[PDB]
């Protein structure tokens, strides 16, 4: 149920430095 | 010896 | 990983290092999919052309790592293998079709800030995200170029490529169980996996539910980061019936 959610990122609502590059590609 | 030694319990 | 950058701390908490006991060396990447199951590339364990035939007792699973070589006391966890399961129609002879294997650990791994499983896609995830141009992320401790080695885990983001382009890049027969990824020569950005990254994950972050999904397994390329070549990745969703079958049986 908690797969794919990173304790240091999604769980605290912090983004890593390049996950936006992934999002911008999902057109 | 590129890799640091592991505790002996794991080997 | 060629032309990537240092991972952030906790950026890829599903990253697993397969570590050979003797000689002590990086065997491959892998990923954590539950507290007892790890996914990798079959060729990391079995590849007769290179005399590779590892058994359970030959290696360890190291989770939670960042540094390639240090023993990361109180951060990493080291697990022993109970059993290896290689896809029974893994085609090491022709083209590494179904380059996938599961490993069951002897004991559950405890989750932490540094250790957490990735999701596996279902059909709708695959159909939504596995699209030419959509970017995924590849991580590993493999070589920094084709012909040295990183101090810490490397990361690169790479676009999925159109199937005809993938096919046209190689003389090898490419199957529906594979996709390819990487930049085109005109694109003016670079990056690839390289020796030691096999078995590691190609991930994508769903924009629908904000979770990371493992879409691919680093499988093979013709060299590393060469212009006009691409990386071939095992299509996780296409092999998910097998994954579910093994996990349900064992
Ligand atoms: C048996 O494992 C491999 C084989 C080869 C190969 O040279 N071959 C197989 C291909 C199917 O047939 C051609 C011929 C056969 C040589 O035995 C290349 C390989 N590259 C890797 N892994 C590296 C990390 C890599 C590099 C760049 C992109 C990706 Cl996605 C992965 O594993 C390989
Ligand atoms: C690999 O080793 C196992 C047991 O050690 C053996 O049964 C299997 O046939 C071997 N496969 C090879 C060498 O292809």
């Amino acid at each position: 149920a908690d797969c794919g959610l990173r304790p240091l990122f999604e769980k605290k609502s912090l983004e890593d430095k390049t996950e936006r590059e992934l999002l911008e590609s999902y057109i | 010896g590129d890799f640091e030694e592991i505790p002996e319990e794991y080997l | 990983i060629v032309e990537g950058s240092d991972a952030e701390i906790g950026m890829s908490p599903w990253q697993v290092m397969l570590f050979r006991k003797s000689p002590q060396e990086l065997l491959c990447g892998a990923s954590l999919i539950s507290d007892r199951w790890v996914l990798t590339a079959a060729h990391c364990l079995l590849y007769p052309p290179w005399d590779k035939n590892f058994t359970e007792n030959d290696l360890l699973v190291r989770i939670g790592k960042h540094s390639r070589t240090r023993y990361e006391r109180n951060i990493e966890k080291i697990s022993m293998l109970e059993k290896i399961y290689i896809h029974p129609r893994y085609n090491w002879r022709e083209n590494l079709d179904r380059d996938i294997a599961l490993m069951k650990l002897k004991k559950p791994v405890a989750f932490s800030d540094y250790i957490h499983p990735v999701c596996l896609p279902d059909r709708e995830t695959a159909a939504s995200l596995l699209q030419a141009g959509y970017k995924g992320r590849v991580t590993g401790w493999g070589n920094l170029k084709e012909t040295g080695q990183p101090s810490v885990l490397q990361v690169v983001n790479l676009p999925i490529v159109e199937r005809p382009v993938c096919k046209d890049s190689t003389r090898i027969r490419i199957t529906d169980n594979m996709f390819c990824a990487g930049y085109k020569p005109d694109e003016g950005k670079r990056g690839d996996a390289c020796e030691g990254d096999s078995g590691g994950p190609f991930v994508m972050k769903s924009p629908f539910n904000n979770r990371w999904y493992q879409m691919g397994i680093v499988s093979w390329g013709e060299g590393c980061d060469r212009d006009g070549k691409y990386g071939f990745y095992t299509h996780v969703f296409r092999l998910k019936k097998w994954i579910q079958k093994v996990i349900d049986q064992f």
